RNA sequence: GGGAACUUUAAGGAUACUGCCAGUGACAAACUGGAGGAAGGCGGGGACGACGUCAAGUCAUCAUGGCCCUUACGGCCAGGGCUACACACGUGCUACAAUGGUCGGUACAAAGGGUUGCUACACAGCGAUGUGAUGCUAAUCUCAAAAAGCCGAUCGUAGUCCGGAUUGGAGUCUGCAACUCGACUCCAUGAAGUCGGAAUCGCUAGUAAUCGCGGAUCAGAAUGCCGCGGUGAAUACGUUCCCG
């Protein structure tokens, strides 16, 4: 699946940020593989230059081949626990539509 | 025929058959077909050997393969060893018209280049 | 736009309106065929001599109740963001809206 | 490319310090900004300083660069590569 | 001697019917110069064949606006009502062709965000 | 859709033969709405045809278009996460469409310089009896005749 | 022979008609003859404003401005008819041209 | 010369209300089939955005509370940059041809723009254009050639008489000035491309597909955006499974 990930002016991106997010994305949801064709993650920070408990917000839309695309957010205050926990939206989304649909 | 050294199609029209030499196009085939007295229509094979001698000694008088091939080699050759900046973008391989290289230069930097 | 921004065009436009007849006055030398050719150099020397703010190129439209380059709508003289407002105000006479 | 009509153009202020510099004989070089200027015959075998954004770089003009503008012959860009 | 008028995409017809050996002309010019294509005269001549009196009267016509098509609409409509004009008791067959009603049909305009009147951009989801 | 009855729309008769039925194939055969160089492939067609064998071409059209016209599909029903292709009858203007539509693929597909040459071609095969619209109608003959089983 | 040619432009065609009629009135008072009002083609101007103040293309107002404009002939006028013509008060937004 | 008939132009009016007939339903609303009519059951489009949701977007249109700089985080200027290029995405334009390319002849629009402008017409040029000159403050003069289309000839399935990217010479124009970095014209060159993975998008009628024309921005610089007309389709049995 190709991965689009966008981040926003506060969060502040790089091409290693953009490596390491395919590699954990596609390791974690490597067993859908054919199912899915497209993701794109998107990073913010709401209040921009303050602080705060969560204060970023992450989230992750993916494209199922067949099935609508689905999306999922999540709240946090670090840019790696925004990620697991929108892997974990992801994982169970994903899991509860697939057995849905069988 | 034969013409600069190239043996032109044969069971084609006269204007469209010179137009296999380079160097000639279209209105150059219509200027020495015109200068001949040739018919545009009329089909190489038709032609006779007087006919093959005047459309040569026309041909002649236009640079076709060699004297252009060398002298545009030469133009871009002084452009690269006199370095300026349409010479550098010859030499790097890259649009020296001032086209866009962030996308669409495929066509002057070949296939991509995978990283 | 900054009150700096709005000082730069009306300097420029006083000194287009300053410049703009001897400008014409040289454009016109130099497009005369009667006059010698000595002359249209020299034309062509002092027109490419003058200042360069003399030159209409050099003006930007702008807003003029705020400033703004762009979105001028020549007619009204204002920038699409006041344009609106002024309308719809009913301040504007003649301009309602279009259903066709 | 400019109306041959119209003709060259040139600076004033680069066309008169040439004219100073051929007219005596001194090979310092012309510093100048006019990288809009065309390389007149009379150029030829004068070292001319151009700016190229940040810093002047030096032009020795011989017969090829007639012709050309002065901002041919000095980059504005610096890539070395990705 | 009796008048009609068409009217159909932008196109006005303008008839003039007398009875006559036959003669058709549009605009100082000819049925087949006027209309290259075989449609278009099939339908300005379906009015006069319907009641098999074809040949039994004269027509003059001019038109303006539109295209081939809408022109021989126009032209049709016309030569209905001006049949109509001449005699009533023609209307109840040429209602019955469907010649009597006038076609309404018109290009829809360009709207706000559209590329077309009702084709919009792509939104892919690949 | 979920209401309404829609009405069909009235094809005019082609202009030399009279033909809604001709009509309708040129519809079928026109692209981009050029209406008149679909007349001019149809009627070159039609010729090119008339020429082997001296015949109606209105007849001839409509012979081949009876040879080729279908019996019988399945739709796919899903019950149970299954496909169950079930056969069922067809109206006739659904027959119509479907021969109509196979024949010009084919010609579409066949392999002359011309269009109208390529249509002659596909009208010769389907009234003698080798085609891909004749093909396509065992196919659809076929699977319908497996799957009879269900109502 | 002197006959006098009268244009009206307006952004309103109730009070282009409502100035007509004035002044056809007026003609008639006078008693000199009239040709009008003759109607002339409307001009229409729409522009797009965008409403949005930072990104929203396909969110915009469409604003419309219409000019109208009637012709008139008085033929056969008298030294009477034309200095009631003059004297007659103008309203707003209602350009009038006389033309002799 | 004339006419005020017709087309048109642009203000004001009429018309269409299940009005009438035959059926259905509680004898209710309401729903079917008909006559007449240009139009028959919201005729077709456009504006018009309920209470509310996402600390959704905009301190860079503008205003404004609170913080910050004050010989600089303020002001003037010349050059350069926003146009970079191992790559990755989104939205488009042009093509891969014979339902077509080229050449000659020949018909039919609607909407807009024009005095710092649009320019008839003659000449010069292969051409972009230049000179002289004419009518226009415009239902008057002009942009302006409509193009697909029709008739005749050639091409005869070829990377081609398909395609027009890239590069080499020579120019016009706008502008103080086209090097970085403009639009267009002529000669030469002739690239990928021979119909495009999984996947996925728009559209129910004058709609889709296709063909040309205009405008705002604007010295000049549209394949974008907003409009205009020409030719003109396919298919809906049905709501079972797809989503909201
Ligand atoms: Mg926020
Ligand atoms: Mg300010
Ligand atoms: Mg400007
Ligand atoms: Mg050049
Ligand atoms: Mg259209
Ligand atoms: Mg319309
Ligand atoms: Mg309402
Ligand atoms: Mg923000
Ligand atoms: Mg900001
Ligand atoms: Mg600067
Ligand atoms: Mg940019
Ligand atoms: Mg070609
Ligand atoms: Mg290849
Ligand atoms: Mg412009």
């Amino acid at each position: 699946m190709n991965i689009e990930i966008r981040t926003d002016k506060n969060i502040h991106n790089s091409e290693r940020l953009i490596t390491y997010v395919r590699a954990e994305l596609t390791q974690e949801f490597q067993r859908h593989s054919e199912r899915i064709t497209h993701f794109s993650v998107h990073f913010s920070d709401e209040n921009g230059d303050k602080g705060g408990d969560k204060d970023i917000h992450c989230m992750i839309e993916a494209r199922p081949s067949g099935l609508k695309p689905v999306a999922v957010h999540h709240k946090a205050g670090n840019i790696d626990a925004s990620i697991h926990g929108a892997i974990e939206k992801l994982k169970r989304s994903l899991e509860h539509t697939f057995e849905k649909k069988e | 025929a034969r013409i600069a050294g190239v043996n032109i199609p044969d069971n084609k029209h006269a204007v469209i058959s010179l137009t296999y030499i380079f160097g000639i196009g279209r209105h150059t085939a219509k200027n020495i077909l015109a200068a001949v007295g040739i018919t545009e229509t009329t089909k190489i094979r038709e032609l006779d050997d007087a006919q093959l001698d005047a459309i040569r000694a026309e041909v002649a008088k236009v640079p076709t393969e060699g004297d252009l091939r060398r002298e545009i080699s030469m133009n871009i050759k002084r452009l690269m060893d006199l370095g300026c900046y349409r010479g550098l973008r010859h030499r790097r391989s890259l649009p020296v018209r001032g086209q866009r290289t962030k996308t669409n230069a495929r066509t002057r930097k070949g296939p991509r280049k995978p990283i | 736009a900054k009150k700096g921004m709005i000082n730069r065009e009306l300097k420029r436009e006083k000194t287009v309106a300053k410049y703009a007849a001897k400008r014409a006055e040289l454009k016109a030398t130099i497009a005369n065929v009667n006059a010698s050719d000595e002359e249209r150099f020299e034309a062509m020397l002092k027109l490419q001599a003058l200042p360069r703010n003399a030159s209409p190129v050099r003006l930007r439209n702008r807003c003029g109740l705020t400033g703004r380059p762009h979105g001028y709508f020549r007619k009204f003289g204002l920038s699409r963001n006041k344009l609106r407002d002024t309308v719809m105000q009913g301040d504007v006479p003649g301009v309602v809206k279009a259903s066709w | 490319p400019r109306s041959l009509k119209k003709g060259p153009f040139v600076d004033a202020h680069l066309f008169a310090k040439v004219e100073a510099a051929v007219a005596s004989n001194s090979r310092k070089p012309i510093k100048t900004w006019s990288r809009r200027s065309m390389i007149l015959p009379d150029f030829v075998g004068l070292t001319i300083s151009v700016h190229n954004g940040r810093n002047h770089v030096p032009v020795i003009v011989t017969e090829h660069m007639v012709g050309h503008k002065l901002g041919e012959f000095a980059p504005t860009r610096t890539y070395r590569g990705h | 001697t009796n008048y009609g008028t068409g009217r159909r995409k932008t196109a006005t017809a303008r008839v003039f019917l007398s009875a006559g050996t036959g003669k058709l002309v549009i605009n100082n010019r000819t049925l087949e110069q006027y209309f290259g294509r075989e449609t278009a005269r099939m339908v300005v001549r379906q009015p006069l064949e319907l009641l098999e009196a074809t040949e039994k009267y004269d027509l003059y016509i001019t038109v303006k606006g539109g295209g081939i098509g809408g022109q021989a609409g126009a032209i049709r409509h016309g030569i209905t009502r001006a049949l109509i004009a001449a005699d009533e008791t023609l209307k109840p067959v040429l209602r019955q062709a469907g010649f009597v009603t006038r076609d309404a049909r018109e290009v829809e305009r360009k709207k706000l965000g559209l590329r077309k009147a009702r084709k919009r951009p792509q939104f892919s989801k690949r | 859709p979920r209401r309404r009855v829609v009405a069909a729309r009235e094809i005019l008769p082609d202009p030399k033969f009279s033909s809604q039925t001709i009509a309708k194939f040129m519809n079928h055969v026109m692209q981009d709405g050029k209406k008149s160089i679909a007349e001019s492939i149809v009627y070159g067609a039609l010729e090119r045809v008339q020429e082997k064998n001296k015949v109606d071409p209105v007849e001839f059209f409509e012979t081949t278009l009876e040879k080729v016209r279908p019996m019988v599909e399945v739709k796919a029903r899903r019950v149970g996460g299954a496909t169950y292709q079930v056969p069922m009858e067809v109206r006739p203007s659904r027959r119509t469409a479907l021969a109509m539509r196979w024949l010009v693929d084919a010609a579409a597909k066949r392999s002359e310089k011309t269009m109208a040459l390529r249509l002659a071609g596909e009208l010769l095969d389907a009234a003698e009896g080798k085609g891909a619209a004749i093909k396509k109608r065992e196919d659809v003959h076929r699977m319908a005749e497996a799957n009879k089983a269900f109502s | 022979n002197q006959r006098i040619r009268i244009r009206l432009k307006s952004f309103d065609h109730r009070l282009i008609d409502q100035s007509a009629q004035e002044i056809v009135e007026t003609a008639k008072r006078t008693g000199a003859q009239v040709c009008g009002p003759i109607p002339m083609p409307t001009r229409i101007e729409r522009f797009n404003v965008l409403t949005s103040p930072h990104v929203n293309k396909d969110a915009r107002d469409q604003y419309e401005i219409r000019t109208y404009k009637r012709l008139i002939d008085i033929v056969q006028p008298t030294d009477k008819t034309v200095d009631a013509l003059m004297k007659l008060d103008l309203a707003a937004g209602v350009d009038v041209q006389i033309a002799l």
